[PDB]
DNA sequence: CTGACAGCTGCCTGGAGACTAGGGAGTAATCCCCTTGGCGGTTAAAACGCGGGGGACAGCGCGTAGCTGCGTTTAAGCGGTGCTAGAGCTGTCTACGACCAATTGAGCGGCCTGCGCACCGGGATTCTCCAGCAG
DNA sequence: CTGCTGGAGAATCCCGGTGCGCAGGCCGCTCAATTGGTCGTAGACAGCTCTAGCACCGCTTAAACGCAGCTACGCGCTGTCCCCCGCGTTTTAACCGCCAAGGGGATTACTCCCTAGTCTCCAGGCAGCTGTCAG
């Protein structure tokens, strides 16, 4: 019940679902490895969390497609590794 | 015959119209049977 | 200076729909796809052209890329609004 | 460890946009993995591209390249 | 002749 | 054709287009050297071997 | 006398020719290419603009944002075909 | 393949003393038949048909045969067919052609039966094309005297 | 005799799985090729060469969603291939 | 030319499926599998046809189905270009 | 006269890279280097998968490569496989990997 | 009869540098071929791309090292590299 | 308060106007290479049973691990301030690439010829299977 | 009742031999690299300017984590039953070969002429600014 509810919540919504402060946190430390002392534009973060965020969702919704397949409701790792094998990202 | 004839000067190719010269030569039925005939 | 579709997106709109405005998110969005399908379209003629070793980019071109690239009905669509186009143009 | 930072309701949350009802506890790891694997394809390209301009500040305009040529453009700071 | 160093 | 046109005159005949089994082209072959009724055996020439 | 105006569009017909002059698609451009591009683009966004005007008053406004085209694009099978693998900021997905 | 019965007969009936090999039947049988034919004097003479041969050629192709006998040499009368082209280099000590119209419709295929009997004396067919077929055809056409 | 089910399947995996030769008869793609082309333009030609490709090409995207399908298959516990297995790989893919 | 679809026939699918790495395959696969490759032919063969259009030729060549199969995504190699 | 290729010290050509770069409409100039690095970059790639191609032709006891070689050098080798991943090469078949699930 | 440009000669060399013994076959060269082209339009595409971006008017080896950098995996684009900036020094050295 | 439309400013750039070089039409013309309605074989891939073994599907019984509710604990978010690394833009001037005559040799097909490879034929070895037996 | 090997049947594997057609080479020939020039100009490089990206806090407060309770379903265990597999027997269609007369229709080569490209000059479309106004 609740479920179906957040679901159409978050559904009607467009704001970014993953905090700022932690995406951006994450994102300069992968990029302290290519290179050091690099700049960010804020635009350049605001692109990088929108696109993660479309990918995280797309996937997501794969893997439920991929537990329906397998008559389950919960979503198991299992099922992102053949959403990933599937999609040919692996 | 003749309406072959006609059309193989203007698609069909000499080899085309020339088996159908020769399907006309041996009977016009080879086309269309003679229809049969009864009320509506 | 910097160029951009905004003018002409906006006078499009107001052709279409005279009471109905365009957020600057809207028209950046719309800036884009307009960039992205004209690259996409003369990255197709310039394949096309170079297939067939041709020097000139004509009106054949865009045509045959733009029957390439949309999908059949919005295709068709552009044909004939291309044609339209070009057949005004070329009565002038 | 900044991917501790991808809190576990914020998968749920992301999970809820995609329709998904329930979800195991394991998921988390799991997509926090992924988010890491896109994240380092993208900022490489992205570096690469700024590391080209002789620049030091990765724009907007890397980032929606690097995503266009990942196969999947992105819409709205290009212009 | 060749070899090449990523197969080491 | 033929076959409609000698069976209206009433001329029995006997018919081999090559799609008849082996055995029964032998068959046929000795019906008509036995049978003196069949007046003609209509045939595909590209056929019979 | 504009060469937009003379062609009927309202797209920067010369502005498109001097894009694909400067851009290395060929070494020679013709006259109708520019005009048949030009009108191309102006029919593919005046399909997606009086979509997204639609959606937008489909929800009781009357400006376009970008949900209103992420609906637009989404709703419609060709351009969502056209737009497969594009994503668009501030966009959502579609209602399920 | 029709006459294959007729000859293995005729073989049957003439010389009872030749050992006949048929290659006729399903795959399975042939290769059944086949077992232990490279051992000298398993079998005298061979019937096959030209579906048989053209399909079997590699297997045919390797052995070095003494004579090679082609029952109605018609088959092979086009040069551009794919019997006679795999026919062509077949490993036979002596050749034979049998036929009852050695022409039929042009004098290529004339051509392409010498050819394929004396290959070191008709090596080309186009100079023999140029010497005889186009004055042969003038002269029955009314184009040459 | 008689080998118990799976094994002759398992054998011709491994057989067609170690040659390269195309699976499906030359003429009747040649037909289905025709006959498709016919109904967007008539009177077309097909060079030998391009029907060769395009049974190449038809050939590996078949093998590669036939893989795919395994794989759903494989996932919730099952050995046949059904064609719900088939539906949810191309949607996956993106097809549709 | 009609009906030419049943020429993909039940053997051939079971052998494209053996190359898969399919072990057990349904009576219901067949259908879906000539839809799929029904779809996949009718694309390929639209642009090839189009490409060829565009040349002013009548005959379709190996090149323009290679132009094709790239345009789509799926760059075939071994037949020019 | 001494070719450039002969300069650089590699096997393909510099001019006729240096003609495709121009006549390919990528730029109004082309820079001197830039053939020679491009050239360089095709020489080490086509050693890459020949190499591949040649181990995999010796593990089959065939002393030319076939297609199916190249299939398998380049799919066996991760990097080459994400570098032709939208790639299929004619006659040439696929991996042998059966799944351990299906084996009795 | 007219000129048909390919680097049949050049991968034949190439091979023959890598492994003296094994040999190719007319399929496997059409292949190979049909892959350096593919490669070719790869990068030069980049790079055009690249010059476009900066708003620069040709193609030099930095565009190019760029080009090789956004497309090759890890080692496959490290090795690459090292072998172009080897080629590039020893051409500039020899003038 | 706050984004968006508009009146106005300054400016770059696209609209006229000329020659004109050549990229792209007309015009043979050669030749290959088919092209297809009707025929007739001929098998070997398809097609059709059919007994049944096993896998898909339907339950049942758990029993636990995801869902739900509550209270902390915290960390995101916002609001200035603030300090500088670095993006953006501009003038010089060389280094470098665009053309352009002469070369000239390296790269095209034409023609040949070993020989690598595909395949036949025994003999060897391997994989799977149930019957009957030992327990 | 149940786990075990043995003999056997099918299946490749593997070593000789051998025919074939294809790659690799070599040889004329030419056209496009190459070399030696000129001669614009792209951008490499200082040098200036001012933008925003980072480092900081103090307060709000809503979200996140942990704990307790709980029961809905993932999964193991049974019991089917149906349906697709292995293989034997029958169908038929690639396909191959005639049979024919001409018919495209890519190609190479010639000629030749509209239409871009380059150059020049000048006025209008437009980027952008803030003022103003509805939300
Ligand atoms: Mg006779």
């Amino acid at each position: 019940t609740v479920a179906l509810r957040e679901i159409r919540r978050y559904q009607k919504s467009t704001e970014l679902l993953i905090r700022k402060l932690p995406f951006q946190r994450l994102v300069r430390e992968i990029a302290q490895d290519f290179k050091t002392d690099l700049r960010f534009q804020s635009s350049a973060v605001m692109a990088l969390q929108e696109a993660s965020e479309a990918y995280l969702v797309a996937l997501f919704e794969d893997t439920n497609l991929c537990a329906i397949h397998a008559k389950r409701v919960t979503i198991m790792p299992k099922d992102i590794q053949l959403a990933r094998r599937i999609r040919g990202e692996r | 015959y003749d309406d072959f004839m006609a059309q193989t000067t203007t698609f069909m190719s000499v080899i085309n119209i020339l088996m159908q010269l020769r399907k006309v030569c041996n009977h016009p039925n080879l086309f269309d049977p003679r229809p049969v005939t009864s009320p509506f | 200076r910097k160029e951009s579709y905004a003018i002409y997106v906006y006078k499009v709109l107001k052709q279409v729909h005279p009471d109905t405005g365009i957020s600057s998110k809207a028209m950046s969005i719309m800036n884009s796809f307009v960039n992205d399908v004209f690259e996409r379209i003369a990255g197709e003629a310039s394949r096309l052209a170079h297939y067939n070793k041709r020097s000139t980019i004509t009106s054949r071109e865009i045509q045959t890329a733009v029957r390439l690239l949309l999908p059949g009905e919005l295709a068709k669509h552009a044909v004939s609004e291309g044609t339209k186009a070009v057949t005004k143009y070329t009565s002038a | 460890d900044n991917i501790q930072g991808i809190t576990k309701p914020a998968i749920r949350r992301l999970a809820r946009r995609g329709g998904v009802k329930r979800i195991s506890g394991l998921i988390y790891e799991e997509t926090r993995g992924v988010l890491k694997v896109f994240l380092e394809n993208v900022i490489r390209d992205a570096v690469t591209y700024t590391e080209h301009a002789k620049r030091k500040t990765v724009t907007a305009m890397d980032v929606v390249y690097a995503l266009k040529r990942q196969g999947r453009t992105l819409y709205g700071f290009g212009g | 002749s060749r070899k090449s160093m990523r197969q080491s | 054709v033929l076959e409609q046109f000698l069976t209206y005159h009433g001329h029995l005949y006997l018919r081999l287009d090559g799609s008849t089994r082996v055995e029964q082209r032998q068959a046929l072959m000795e019906r008509f050297n036995a049978d003196k009724r069949i007046f003609c055996f209509i045939l595909s020439t590209r056929s019979g071997g | 006398k504009t060469r937009s105006s003379r062609a009927g569009l309202q797209f920067p017909v010369g502005r498109v020719h001097r894009l694909l002059r400067k851009g290395n698609y060929a070494e020679r451009v013709g006259a109708g290419a520019p005009v048949y591009l030009a009108a191309v683009l102006e029919y593919l966004t005046a399909e997606i603009l009086e979509l997204a005007g639609n959606a937008a008053r489909d929800n009781k406004k009357t400006r376009i944002i970008p949900r209103h085209l992420q609906l637009a694009v989404r709703n419609d099978e060709e351009l969502n075909k056209l737009l497969g693998r594009v994503t668009i900021a501030q966009g959502g997905v579609l209602p399920n | 393949t029709s006459v294959m019965l007729n000859w293995e007969m005729e073989l049957k009936r003439w010389c009872p003393s030749f050992k006949i090999l048929t290659y006729y039947g399903a795959q399975k049988e042939r290769k059944l038949k086949r077992q232990g034919w490279t051992k000298p004097n398993a079998f005298h003479v061979c019937i096959t048909s030209y579906k048989l041969v053209l399909q079997d050629h590699q297997a045919f192709r390797r052995k070095n045969w003494r004579y090679l006998i082609l029952d109605e040499a018609q088959n092979i009368k086009n040069f551009k067919s794919q019997r006679w082209q795999s026919l062509l280099n077949f490993n036979s000590q002596r050749r034979l052609l049998l036929t009852g119209t050695p022409l039929q419709n042009s004098l290529m295929e004339l051509w392409s039966l010498m050819h394929f009997l004396m290959p070191h004396v008709f090596q080309s067919h186009r100079e023999f094309k140029e010497w005889f077929s186009n004055p042969l055809t003038g002269m029955i056409e009314g184009s040459q005297e």
